[PDB]
């Protein structure tokens, strides 16, 4: 049971989800974590095997519901680089640890 | 995955609202045979759910998953608004690049990913936002 799956979800999963996914994905690849996979999809579609779910706070309640047993991270803004940076550092820390 | 040429690059546009910009992009997707008429409202429908602003002065409006069968072929319409069009949640979320997309099989994130990959540098967006050269646009997005 290793956390390696990160998926971003949204209302339609065809807008903000695309950018969130790309940035996170790039950082993960840069960190040499080829073992971690990144994809995006609509909220209505989230595999129960997902370890990490990243969505906008407005829809985090929904994702939690589908899988309240999963790990959810809430965002505030689409280009909130500060939050993205913090989250990335954290995941890296959790990866080693 | 998508063809880009002079026929789908529109520079120096103006729009008071994001709805007008989206409608223009939608009209151009219809015009180039990328989508059927029902897709235009589907782009406006999608915009209501959550903005298609992606940060960094870029917006990528597209239709909902429900409109997938009204898409004839994957396509993009590059629309430049030098004066900007408010597109995101806040008044500060202004887009100067409004890229209307139509993707077969609801594959919009693949098209968005390809575009944003070519827009990974701040200097490229600035240049695209105010350039009066179509050829320059093609050059900067040709490696996509």
């Amino acid at each position: 049971s290793h956390v390696r799956k990160i998926i971003v979800a949204s209302d339609a999963g065809m807008g903000s989800s695309a950018m969130g996914a790309g940035v996170l994905r790039k950082k993960i690849q840069d960190a040499g974590l080829s073992q971690i996979s990144v994809t995006n999809s609509a909220i209505n579609n989230l595999p129960p095997d997902v370890d990490l779910v990243i969505t906008h706070r407005d829809l985090t309640e929904r994702a939690m519901r589908q899988v309240p047993q999963a790990q959810h991270i809430s965002l505030t803004n689409f280009l909130d680089s500060g939050l993205y940076t913090s989250l990335t550092e954290r995941l890296v820390a959790a990866q080693r640890h | 995955l998508f063809k880009l040429g002079a026929e789908n690059i529109f520079l120096g546009r103006k729009a008071a609202t994001k709805e007008e910009a989206i409608r223009f992009a939608g009209e151009q997707l219809v015009k180039g045979g990328y989508v059927e008429p029902e897709y235009v409202q589907a782009m406006l429908d999608r915009e209501k759910l959550t903005p298609t602003y992606l940060g960094e002065s870029i917006a990528v409006p597209q239709g909902t998953v429900e409109a997938k069968d009204r898409v004839l072929k994957t396509g993009v319409v590059f629309c430049q608004y030098p004066e900007g069009v408010r597109f995101g949640e806040e008044e500060d979320d202004i887009a100067r690049l409004v890229i209307g997309i139509a993707a077969r099989n609801n594959e919009h994130i693949q098209v968005i990913t390809s575009l944003t990959n070519a827009l990974d540098d701040e200097s490229v967006i600035e240049r695209l936002a105010h350039t009066t050269s179509v050829d320059e646009v093609l050059e900067l997005l040709a490696g996509r």
